């Protein structure tokens, strides 16, 4: 990373940065087999397999209820993703994705819309009903004397309860996908299917995280047996181009006791965009990881690329920077990626200094920028700063 | 958070001046004003940051408008002067209760906002 | 994070031409705003051309001007620039670059990347 100072505007940018940057929502069907829970009956008083089968039943119940409101009430991301569930919703498209994992747990399914989604197949629970519990449950009998029956059962069906209750609490909606939703290979998996170039998507399957962190799930229905929901999860498509943050204090200056003050109002996260320059207003719509930034599409800003030339010339003409001005100079310290810039002004003792050392140097007034490897701490009056 | 009013509006003429004001329920900041028009969307007019005491406007007013504040009234000023048919809309005042800095030229900024002023200059 | 490895140059006669290129192993260069400076014997390193990312508008020094020009190679993927008529003046070690803010527009400003550099001699 670079981290150019700049004295006209008292300002810093910080390049070097390597984008990833959202282009697209892939679109993960996955279809969850409860098996025919709803034919068996235990009619022995209480048992642990009992108890399981009606938490299994109650759940498949509750769902069936959260979908109906869920369709009484759909009467950009969740847009898009509840435009593409409407989609899903028909009929046709339903049979045409149970009959795509008819051979297999995954497989490429094609909308009417075009649209290229990835179906799979979560039939554990379905195999343990059907080639099991089915068998054991002899005559309404379920206080068997099998206990490894009750704990596989427990075991397989965790994930529809935990699925049941996270599309319940949300409504058909949720905001995170859980590991009940999709798993780490699952969402691997999905990466891998993505429509974009190989490059992305290592990039992508080196971040897993970040990936789910942005994507959402949205409950289709529950059509017999099977639980019918969708993952979306965020494709970045351009990556690896160029990011760069601005940071500015007040620059003030003096004639004949009449001060005048500039500040940048332009500070905060920039990315080229593929041709288009977007802007992030607040740092919190960006994260570092390692040489790589990842920008939140969503609450970014085009901006002309005359705007860049704010970083040349702020009193340039090609462009209408956005500056703010005054006449009461202030004092501040602006922390920078690799630094930071002081403005000291009358009334103010600044000064930077180290961990071991202490105090290192009095600081002019005016402004002033700091390297990290310069100081460890920056100081005006009582209120200390530590540098990266 | 703070609830703001506004006041000052009107119909004028081509050429002529309006002075709005807008009041703050309890300590503001960031204090300013946007513009929605008629069809089109809500634009940075001018603002005033009293953390840094330093004051901004848009390309498309300055020369023509100023802001101004009083600190212990909590209060924003704008006088504008020669407004064209092109300004014609509706001001909203705005105002972040304070805290960390972000530009004044964006919306998202400021978490209080007022119902509008009608600006509407013709003949 | 990016490694700019320039090629392309070597010994010419008075008028020859060549073709020199500026490339990222593994990384487009497709949205860099990229320069070609160069650093000749006795002189201060100058920037002599330019190509934005936005819409591909170049710049060029007049010392080169007409002589020389920029342009995205191999699937938008790399930069070239062709040089024609060269004189001995032109003798120089030609650097590739990033540029500040990913902006090109009059004489070029150094950026986060820059290469090693590839020789282009006159005799
Ligand atoms: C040192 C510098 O860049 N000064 C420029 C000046 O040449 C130009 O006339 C003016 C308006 O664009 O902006 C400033
Ligand atoms: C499920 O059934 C198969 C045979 O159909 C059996 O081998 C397996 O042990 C059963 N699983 C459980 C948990 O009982």
């Amino acid at each position: 990373l670079k981290e150019s100072y700049l004295e006209e505007s008292c300002s810093t940018i910080t390049e070097g940065y390597l984008s990833v940057l959202r282009t697209g929502w892939y679109t993960n069907v996955f279809t969850l087999e409860v098996g025919d829970v709803e034919n068996l009956t235990c009619a022995d008083g209480p048992s642990l397999i009992k108890t399981e089968l009606d938490l299994t039943k109650s759940a498949l119940r509750e769902l069936r209820t959260v979908s109906a409101d869920q369709l009484a009430r759909e009467e950009a991301a969740v847009t898009a993703g509840v435009a593409i569930a409407k989609t899903i919703r028909l009929e046709s498209e339903v049979t045409a994705i149970k009959n795509a994992l008819k051979k297999t747990n995954e497989a490429v399914s094609t909308l009417g819309n075009g649209v290229r989604v990835l179906a799979t197949a979560v039939r554990e629970l379905k195999d343990f009903v059907s080639k099991n519990l089915t068998r054991a449950i002899n005559k309404n009998k379920c206080d068997i004397p099998d206990l490894k029956m009750a704990v596989s059962f427990s075991q397989f069906n965790r994930r529809f309860l935990n699925v049941v209750r996270q599309f319940s609490d949300n409504a058909g909606i949720t905001p995170a996908i859980s590991l009940d939703l999709m798993t780490d290979a699952e969402l691997a998996r999905a990466v891998s299917n993505m429509p974009t170039s190989a490059g992305q998507i290592k990039l992508m399957l080196e971040n897993r995280a970040m990936v789910r962190r942005k994507g959402f799930g949205i409950l289709i229905g529950v059509y017999g047996s099977s639980v019918i929901y969708m993952v979306q999860l965020p494709i970045f498509g351009v990556i690896d181009t160029p990011c760069w943050i601005v940071k500015a204090a007040p620059s003030c200056s003096e004639k004949k006791g009449n001060y005048a003050c500039l500040l940048r109002e332009d500070q905060g996260w920039y990315c080229q965009n593929a041709g288009s320059t977007v802007y992030y207003p607040n740092e919190k719509d960006c994260e570092t990881r390692g040489d790589h930034v990842f920008c939140d599409t969503a609450a970014g800003i085009n901006v002309a690329e005359q705007s860049k030339e704010c970083n040349i010339n702020i009193s340039t003409t090609n462009y209408p920077c956005k500056v703010s001005t005054g006449r009461h100079p202030i004092s501040m310290v602006a922390l920078s990626p690799l630094g930071a810039l002081v403005a000291c002004y009358k009334g103010v003792s600044c000064s930077i200094g180290s961990n071991r050392v202490g105090i290192i140097k009095q600081l002019n007034k005016g402004c002033s920028y700091i390297t990290n490897q310069d100081a460890d701490t920056v100081t005006i009056d009582n209120t200390v700063y530590q540098l990266s | 958070q703070v609830q703001l009013q506004e006041s000052g509006g009107g119909s004028v003429q081509p050429g002529d001046s309006l002075r709005l004001s807008c009041a703050a329920s309890g300590r503001t900041n960031l204090m300013g004003w946007f513009r929605q028009a008629p069809g089109k969307e809500r634009d940075f007019v001018a603002a005033i940051r009293w953390s840094t005491r330093t004051t901004g406007y848009a390309d498309s007013v300055k020369g023509r408008f100023s802001i101004s504040r009083d600190n212990a009234k909590n209060t924003v000023y704008l006088q504008m002067n020669s407004l064209q048919p092109e300004d014609t809309a509706v001001y909203y005042c705005a105002a972040d209760v304070g805290g960390s800095y972000s530009s004044m030229y964006y919306a998202r900024n400021y978490d209080a906002w007022g119902q509008g002023t009608q600006v509407t200059v013709s003949s």
